[PDB]
C-alpha cells in the first residue's frame, strides 16, 4: 500500500454482521474458508519469501524534485536560453497538471462506484472538485493548439485578464 | 548519462544557433549598407590609377 488516503480518499467500510436466520449451511462461507486454506496460504508464503529476499537485497530510489527556473514572463524575448528553460518548466507543469486531472477523475470514478445508487447525492464534493478543476484546466490549457507553449498559455491568460478587466469597468 | 547532459547540450546548441542567426542578419545589413554607400572594405569598385599620370612639364605651359 504505497498509496495514502490523503491523496486517494476512501471512507471506512461498514459491513453488517451476518444473521443466518435459516438452517441451511452457507456455500459461500464454506468456499471462502476452503479458498483461504488452499489458495491464500501458499500465495502468502510465496510473497513472504519474496519480501524476505527483497529485504535482504534492499535498495532505494528517489524523486528528483526540480527547482523553479525563471519563467517566461521575467526575461526578454528572443533570448532562447530563458525561453528554453521556461518552455521546459511549463511542459513539466503541464504534464503534472495532466496527472492532477487524472487523479481527480480516478477519485470521481471511485466515488461513483462506492456509492452506487446514491451517487447523485453523496458524491457532491467529488463532483464539485471535478467541476472546479475542469474549469481551471479549461481556463489555462484548453484553447491552446497542438503546438501548445508557455508563450501561447501566457497570451491566452493575458487575453482573459484583459476581458475580465474590461468587464470589471462596468 | 542523465537529463542534465542533454539539457546543457541543448542550451549550448541553442546559443550557437542564435549567435549564427544574429550574425547572418548583421551580415545582410552590413552588405546592404556598404553597397548603398561604399565606404567599407567591400564593394570597392575600381578607378583609373594615379601612378600613370604624367606630371612632368609639358611642351605647352597650360597643362
Amino acid at each position: 500500500d504505497s498509496w495514502d488516503k490523503d491523496v486517494y480518499p476512501e471512507p471506512p467500510s461498514r459491513t453488517p454482521a451476518p444473521s443466518p436466520q435459516t438452517s441451511l449451511p452457507n456455500p459461500i462461507t464454506y468456499l471462502t474458508k476452503a479458498y483461504d486454506l488452499v489458495v491464500d496460504w501458499p500465495v502468502t508464503l510465496v510473497r513472504e519469501f519474496i519480501e524476505r529476499q527483497h529485504a535482504k537485497n534492499r535498495t532505494y530510489y528517489y524523486h528528483r524534485q526540480y527547482r523553479r527556473v525563471p519563467d517566461i514572463t521575467e526575461c526578454k524575448e528572443g533570448d532562447v536560453l530563458c525561453i528554453y528553460e521556461a518552455e521546459m518548466q511549463w511542459r513539466r507543469d503541464f504534464k503534472v497538471d495532466q496527472e492532477i486531472m487524472n487523479i481527480i477523475q480516478e477519485r470521481l470514478k471511485a466515488c461513483q462506484q462506492r456509492e452506487g445508487e446514491n451517487y447523485q447525492q453523496n458524491c457532491a464534493k467529488e463532483l464539485e472538485q471535478f467541476t472546479k478543476v475542469t474549469k481551471a484546466y479549461q481556463d489555462r490549457y484548453l484553447d491552446l493548439g497542438a503546438y501548445y507553449s508557455a508563450r501561447k498559455c501566457l497570451a491566452k491568460q493575458k487575453q482573459r485578464m484583459l476581458e475580465e478587466r474590461k468587464a470589471a469597468r462596468q | 548519462d542523465g537529463p542534465e547532459k542533454n539539457y546543457e547540450k541543448t542550451l549550448a546548441i541553442l546559443q550557437i544557433e542564435s549567435e549564427k542567426a544574429e550574425l547572418r542578419l548583421k551580415e545582410q545589413e552590413v552588405r546592404r549598407l556598404m553597397r548603398a554607400r561604399g565606404d567599407g572594405p567591400w564593394y570597392q569598385f575600381p578607378t583609373p590609377e594615379k601612378e600613370f599620370i604624367d606630371h612632368s612639364p609639358k611642351a605647352t605651359p597650360d597643362n
